[PDB]
């Protein structure tokens, strides 16, 4: 039997999201007050796992990760494995810049970004303006032309 | 002491660039004309905190956060040149670490992310914080995941505001700025 893996059994509140409590305070699970002494109704948070290999598949152990990522606001570092291509302005074609993808003309822009900022956006939401992941300059993004026949 | 947090503690919600445009936006922010405490102590973190220093030397240089602050949180200093951020469960009179005129900060702990929010602007005088508007542009974003109650500075006088969550009606110029914003409930013609 494993009890190395632990899980905390008592709290007097949940957790908010991604919070982080590994306290060791006893938990007074009753009217007496503990003083940091175990006792009845006094209790460790902490309650170990039984891990055993003939456990039902229920109580066997499970390995878990979670990969938790924010989405295009700024400037990224960890891309995908896909390559990249050179740069054509003046001339409608289909952009990805770091997964953000679309349609349209890339002007040099005079846009003066902050160095937290990556995208622009106009009043409709959609993104006006993006800043090159290689080179460091920022490109107005202008739909090209269309209209009634 | 006390004073008037004129139109002080607005800070860029989203790291979008913008231009020329009125942009609503809700969050924790630092209302207008609000009565800040002004320190020549622990103090509680109840929603997020706006501080403020006044410098000639640089004295106040440190932060402490946490629920009971002794050995049992976060720690912020600035040794001469190296912001320094740990949350070691430090000795006062480890799960992180994080190695880097008027001084504006905003201390935000949502969903286990701390962030602190920071500006800087020249000024001339020694009574209280200049009336004027400035936006204090995103710095650190630190996935902590630690509770915060309470909060102490360490060090040159001080200035301590708590945010509300109140909408905001930024103005975003030619260059992208914030150079104006109007509290939604301040007053009936702000509303
Ligand atoms: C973060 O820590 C604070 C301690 O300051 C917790 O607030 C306590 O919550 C319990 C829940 O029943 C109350 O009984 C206490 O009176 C609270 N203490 C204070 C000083 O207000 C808070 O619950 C913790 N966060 C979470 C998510 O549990
Ligand atoms: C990445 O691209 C920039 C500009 O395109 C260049 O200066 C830099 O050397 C490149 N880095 C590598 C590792 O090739
Ligand atoms: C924007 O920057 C230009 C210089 O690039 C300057 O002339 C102009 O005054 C700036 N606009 C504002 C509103 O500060």
């Amino acid at each position: 039997g494993n009890y190395n893996y632990l899980y905390r059994l008592f709290r007097k509140s949940n957790l908010k999201p991604f919070e982080r409590d590994i306290s060791t305070e006893i938990y007074q699970a009753g009217s007496t007050p503990c003083n940091g002494v175990e006792g009845f109704n006094c209790y460790f948070p902490l309650q170990s796992y039984g891990f055993q290999p003939t456990n039902g598949v229920g109580y066997q152990p499970y390995r878990v990760v979670v990969l938790s990522f924010e989405l295009l606001h700024a400037p990224a570092t960890v891309c995908g494995p896909k390559k990249s291509t050179n740069l054509v302005k003046n001339k409608c074609v289909n952009f990805n810049f770091n997964g953000l993808t679309g349609t349209g003309v890339l002007t040099e822009s005079n846009k003066k970004f902050l160095p937290f900022q990556q995208f622009g956006r106009d009043i409709a939401d959609t993104t006006d303006a993006v800043r090159d992941p290689q080179t460091l300059e920022i490109l107005d993004i202008t739909p090209c032309s269309f209209g009634g026949v | 002491a006390y004073t008037n947090s004129f139109t002080r503690g607005v800070y860029y919600p989203d790291k979008v660039f913008r231009s020329s445009v009125l942009h609503s936006t809700q969050d924790l922010f630092l209302p207008f004309f609000s009565n800040v405490t002004w320190f020549h102590p622990v103090l509680p973190f109840n929603d997020g905190v706006y501080f403020a220093s006044t410098e000639k030397s640089n004295i106040i240089r440190g932060w402490i956060f946490g629920t009971t602050l002794d050995s049992k949180s976060l720690l912020i200093v600035n040794n001469a040149t190296n912001v320094v951020i740990k949350v070691c469960e430090f000795q006062f009179c480890c799960t992180f670490e994080y190695v880097s005129n008027l001084r504006e900060f905003v201390f935000k702990n949502i969903d286990g992310y701390f962030k602190i929010y920071s500006k800087h602007t020249p000024i001339n005088l020694v009574r209280d914080l200049p009336q004027g508007f400035s936006a204090l542009e995103p710095l650190v974003d630190l996935p902590i995941g630690i509770n915060i109650t309470r909060f102490q500075t360490l060090l040159a006088a001080y200035y301590v505001g708590y945010l509300q969550p109140r909408t905001f009606l930024l103005k975003y110029n030619e260059n992208g700025t914030i150079t104006d914003a109007v509290d939604c409930a301040l007053d009936p013609l702000s509303e």
